[PDB]
RNA sequence: UGAGAAUCUUCUUCGCCGUAAGGACAAGGGUUCCUGGGGAAGGGUCGUCCGCCCAGGGAAAGUCGGGACCUAAGGUGAGGCCGAACGGCGCAGCCGAUGGACAGCAGGUCAAGAUUCCUGCACCGAUCAUGUGGAGUGAUGGAGGGACGCAUUACGCUAUCCAAUGCCAAGCUAUGGCUAUGCUGGUUGGUACGCUCAAGGGCGAUCGGGUCAGAAAAUCUACCGGUCUGCCUCAGACGUAUCGGGAGCCGAAGUUGGAAACGCGACGGUGCCAAGAAAAGCUUCUAAACGUUGAAACAUGAUUGCCCGUACCGCAAACCGACACAGGUGUCCGAGUGUCAAUGCACUAAGGCGCGCGAGAGAACCCUCGUUAAGGAACUUUGCAAUCUCACCCCGUAACUUCGGAAGAAGGGGUCCCCACGCUGCGUGGGGCGCAGUGAAUAGGCCCAGGCGACUGUUUACCAAAAUCACAGCACUCUGCCAACACGAACAGUGGACGUAUAGGGUGUGACGCCUGCCCGGUGCCGGAAGGUCAAGUGGAGCGGUGCAAGCUGCGAAAUGAAGCCCCGGUGAACGGCGGCCUAAGGUAGCGAAAUUCCUUGUCGGGUAAGUUCCGACCUGCACGAAAGGCGUAACGAUCUGGGCGCUGUCUCAA
RNA sequence: CAGGUGAGCUAAGCAUGACCAGGUUGAAACCCCCGGGGGCGGAGGACCGAACCGGUGCCUGCUGAAACAGUCUCGGAUGAGU
């Protein structure tokens, strides 16, 4: 049910919106938000490093609770979700019995006032925060640990999924939305099921200055660049030859992950 | 049509100035250098 | 005035700007300000004058701006992380306004200062005293709050401007008239007090429970349960008083109707998605500590009020342009008449100015212009330029279409003055005047048909704005999180990213539609990894010296040694190739004399009297072709090409 | 080639403030009559046009008024804006 419109622009046809009618219409939480983001694609010395990031709307941050692991044995229920920039995923508001206030990622359905369970021993309802001992195998998760502690690192953009398959005896193998089969420690905690606003995949920018307001500067393409600025150099037409980036590589097949402890910690299977 | 020098103060003393040349062992370099040619200004300080 | 005057002073006309060419600020300049004097040089001429030379004055703050407060980016930075050195980072803290916070307004005036000084009357904090009260204060820590987007938009109101036979003030007038109902000017600012009128705006309220929440505390917050329109508020108006100001010859009047802000009420409503600072001041809590017969607080009196800035120029003759420079320069205010509206256009108030060589004369030629017989694009690379079109209202508008548009299509009609009538300035009738009625100024030429690019947008400061670049959309490909990727002396630190595969990086295509064929041989890459080859290293069998010898010592194989290359599959929205009377293949659709056609003015048709151009077919494609994308596409273009209408001194041909 | 000086012009980023007369068009959503008509509403990298931002074509200027401008004409003008 996203929002669509006619033609009545040239540029405003092709254009998708989401759907917000499901989110509370409230001001972030005073304290959550610690706001603050510089917005800087500069880096340290002040010299560009990711490319293209540009101006775009003003964001605050709104601290999210990814380790879920201090309220263990507490009930919480589910405030209001609402609206967030920064993430592709809606997140949830939820008061806890002792009265503090957290956020979290939306999980796909989850209507507000929803009873969620932190711990060891919360039954797997929707929104808990578990162990992967105690999951069921095949189930549905994200919000991923990948150490205990720390936080949770895997499936967190809107619609990612997480599927347990066996069972080891502490590490338990887990499906990744690259479908890549990685195990991951019995005590990594994560959220059960799919995350929520599932079809961010297919809105429609619609125009060029859409991701202006998202602070995406405009991308060029090294066909246009002089040979100085780029290997794809000038050729008084339009070509390439040999296929490489800015710095010269390959972007077109090659293997570029490292020799990495990590790569015996998965089964071999991968995107 | 805009002209190379648009003056201003703080900007002019904030670069250039003594206080600011210190900060650098260049700019104390400009700083003898300049009590060595024997200059009656040396900075923009005056 | 003066030695000397077109230019300096004054007077009276004149003309010129008036969302400025008026006024106030910020910068930034630094005495350019005022007074008296001067005349070398600077002033594009003069000069008795000046922003120039000389001398002397002017510049006043508890409340305005900053500081003795706070924080953003940023810069620092004891400790700390690194690094041939110098140094690079870096938590807290600190600096850092462009932002948050905060106590006065009305009037007067030196030649030259003004929310600063003077006058009237307020406020602020601090200390102390008198008294009420006569006890709880209540932290670098907790909590609230401060705290924020955009577009629209309802109601009240002010600033402020308009009208009048409202008031008030002063005098005339005459030309032909008006004797004022004519003319001109003025027609309130602050403060205090109201059983005065007032839209709009805010706010629910305690009792209790739980520890697992705010470090612990907490009577303060948060969570959780039980409990019953009203308050507060003045924007602003009105009255009384008072203190000012007030046209004017010391001081008059201060009315009625209307208009009306971006300002005030307010932190209003509503809609939207791109989801819109921090921090102290401030309100509320306890910790510690200090007391609880000299509290918190309040009232009055008194006392205290520090530093820096303030002159003048400040869209410019005082700043940036080497100049008294046609250039630029951020913010605020910017009246009236008319014209649908307006900061537009024309005239003008206030205010400000005529641009620091002048005077003649009315040749050629040159620049900006006005009119032009007849003809009308014949001119020319091209209608380049100059016409023509012109605002508002009514009627009427195609092929095509993504159903929104093309569209202001095209085309026609009205437009002024008076009178009666109807409705809330319009419409209805009638009359009138001219050549002419958006009467002067501002104010679209339009149509048909191509190529290219979908589109808004972006660009080569100063010869190129486009068909370039970007763009949504698509595709390949990588990247499992100290992510790939990049800056970097660096196991430092950062960006990616306080993001985590619906995300991030790269590459190329470039909305939408139908689509995107053949060829893994080379090159790349991804897999395999029976075998070929391959470094140091492990090994040291043997070949030699030199010693009487022990021994020392120079070389030194075989085998065994990784990645990697050779080898074997595969991969094209990888680099590419898809032709010359064997190569891995040899062109699927679509198009074709193209932006691609050499021969070339190809042939036929179209359009013109005449068509190297142009359009449609044909195909013999020198030398098209499928995401270096192929074929279309509505809409769009200061884009390029061809045509036609309209009107024009582009032209016959110039005056 | 070395070590410096320069982002006070200009090329971008960041923090924080500010600006964009007026008129035209009339998207959703919401409500009635049967996707269509009416109301209502006020959306847009919408239209026209001042500031402002920009430089499209001729001409003038060419020991300039100006080391890149001027008259006239033109692009945008609530957005990828200044
Ligand atoms: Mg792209
Ligand atoms: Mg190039
Ligand atoms: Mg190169
Ligand atoms: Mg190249
Ligand atoms: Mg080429
Ligand atoms: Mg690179
Ligand atoms: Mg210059
Ligand atoms: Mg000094
Ligand atoms: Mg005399
Ligand atoms: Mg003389
Ligand atoms: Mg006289
Ligand atoms: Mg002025
Ligand atoms: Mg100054
Ligand atoms: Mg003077
Ligand atoms: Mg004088
Ligand atoms: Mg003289
Ligand atoms: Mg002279
Ligand atoms: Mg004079
Ligand atoms: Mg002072
Ligand atoms: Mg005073
Ligand atoms: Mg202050
Ligand atoms: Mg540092
Ligand atoms: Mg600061
Ligand atoms: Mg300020
Ligand atoms: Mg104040
Ligand atoms: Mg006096
Ligand atoms: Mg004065
Ligand atoms: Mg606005
Ligand atoms: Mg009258
Ligand atoms: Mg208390
Ligand atoms: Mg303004
Ligand atoms: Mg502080
Ligand atoms: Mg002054
Ligand atoms: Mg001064
Ligand atoms: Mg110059
Ligand atoms: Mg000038
Ligand atoms: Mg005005
Ligand atoms: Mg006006
Ligand atoms: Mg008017
Ligand atoms: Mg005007
Ligand atoms: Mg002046
Ligand atoms: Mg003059
Ligand atoms: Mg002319
Ligand atoms: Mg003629
Ligand atoms: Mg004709
Ligand atoms: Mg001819
Ligand atoms: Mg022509
Ligand atoms: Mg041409
Ligand atoms: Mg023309
Ligand atoms: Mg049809
Ligand atoms: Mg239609
Ligand atoms: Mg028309
Ligand atoms: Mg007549
Ligand atoms: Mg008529
Ligand atoms: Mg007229
Ligand atoms: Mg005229
Ligand atoms: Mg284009
Ligand atoms: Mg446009
Ligand atoms: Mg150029
Ligand atoms: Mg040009
Ligand atoms: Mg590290
Ligand atoms: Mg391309
Ligand atoms: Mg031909
Ligand atoms: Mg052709
Ligand atoms: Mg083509
Ligand atoms: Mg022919
Ligand atoms: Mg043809
Ligand atoms: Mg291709
Ligand atoms: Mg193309
Ligand atoms: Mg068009
Ligand atoms: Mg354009
Ligand atoms: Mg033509
Ligand atoms: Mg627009
Ligand atoms: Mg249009
Ligand atoms: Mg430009
Ligand atoms: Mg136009």
């Amino acid at each position: 049910a996203v929002k669509k419109y006619r033609p009545y622009t040239p540029s405003r046809r092709q254009m998708t919106t989401a759907d917000f009618s499901g989110l509370t219409k409230k001001r972030p939480e005073k304290a959550l938000t610690e706001a603050l983001p510089k917005t800087g694609g500069r880096n340290n010395r002040g010299r560009i490093t990711s490319r293209f990031i540009g101006g775009g709307h003003k964001r605050l941050y709104r601290i999210i609770d990814f380790k879920r692991r201090d309220k263990s044995g507490v009930n919480a229920k589910v405030a209001a979700i609402e609206y967030d920039p920064n993430r592709s995923a809606r997140i949830a508001l939820l008061h806890y019995a002792d009265g503090e206030k957290r956020y979290i990622l939306a999980p796909e359905g989850l209507t507000v006032g929803a009873t969620v369970n932190a711990g060891p021993e919360a039954e797997p309802k929707l929104g808990n925060a578990l162990p992967l001992r105690f999951v069921p195998v095949g189930a549905v998760v994200h919000a991923l640990e990948l150490v205990p502690g720390k936080g949770a690192q895997l499936a967190r953009s809107a619609g990612t999924s997480v599927q347990v398959q066996g069972k080891e005896s502490d590490y338990v193998i887990v499906r990744l939305p690259s479908g890549e089969l990685r195990r991951v420690h019995s005590e990594c905690y994560a959220t059960i099921g799919a995350v929520g606003n599932a079809e961010h995949k297919n809105i429609v920018l619609g125009k060029a200055g859409r991701s202006r307001w998202l602070g995406r500067k405009p991308h060029q393409r090294g066909s246009a660049m002089n040979p100085v600025d780029h290997p794809h150099g000038g050729g008084e037409g339009r070509t390439g030859a040999g296929r490489v980036p800015v710095t010269p590589w390959g972007k077109p097949t090659k293997g570029l992950k490292t020799r990495r402890k990590r790569k015996t910690s998965d089964r071999f299977i991968v995107t | 049509m805009k002209r190379t020098y648009q003056p201003n103060n703080r900007k002019r003393a904030k670069t250039h100035g003594f206080r600011a040349r210190m900060k650098t062992k260049s700019g104390r370099n400009i700083l003898a250098r300049r009590r060595a040619k024997g200059r009656h200004q040396l900075t923009v300080s005056d």
